[PDB]
């Protein structure tokens, strides 16, 4: 994903996601929508399964 | 170190006496509960005496 890294500003981690490393050809389930936003550098997230 | 997104707690900085120095340079350490930061940076190093 990256080369390397000098320094760093934040990070996190939060409570744990498990998901299935196991890809198929078969029709969806399942439908994921993201809003990303930025005002006055405030990194906001919508999401709902 | 960078120290970010956490909320302070200096109580048990200056609760305890193990330590030798406790100048604060710029700002006055007896209001610090009361004070908002944006960044906390740490170093640390060995010097002697
Ligand atoms: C990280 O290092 C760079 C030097 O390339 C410097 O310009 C930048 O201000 C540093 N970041 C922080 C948060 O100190």
């Amino acid at each position: 994903v990256y080369s390397s890294a000098n320094n760093c500003t934040f990070e996190y981690v939060s409570q744990p996601f498990l998901m299935d490393l196991e890809g198929k050809q078969g029709n969806f389930k399942n439908l994921r929508e993201f809003v990303f936003k930025n005002i006055d550098g405030y990194f906001k997230i919508y999401s709902k399964h | 170190k960078r120290i970010s997104n956490c909320v302070a707690d200096y109580s048990v900085l200056y609760n305890s006496a193990s330590f030798s120095t406790f100048k604060c340079y710029g700002v006055s350490p007896t209001k610090l509960n009361d004070l908002c930061f944006t960044n906390v940076y740490a170093d640390s190093f060995v010097i002697r005496g």
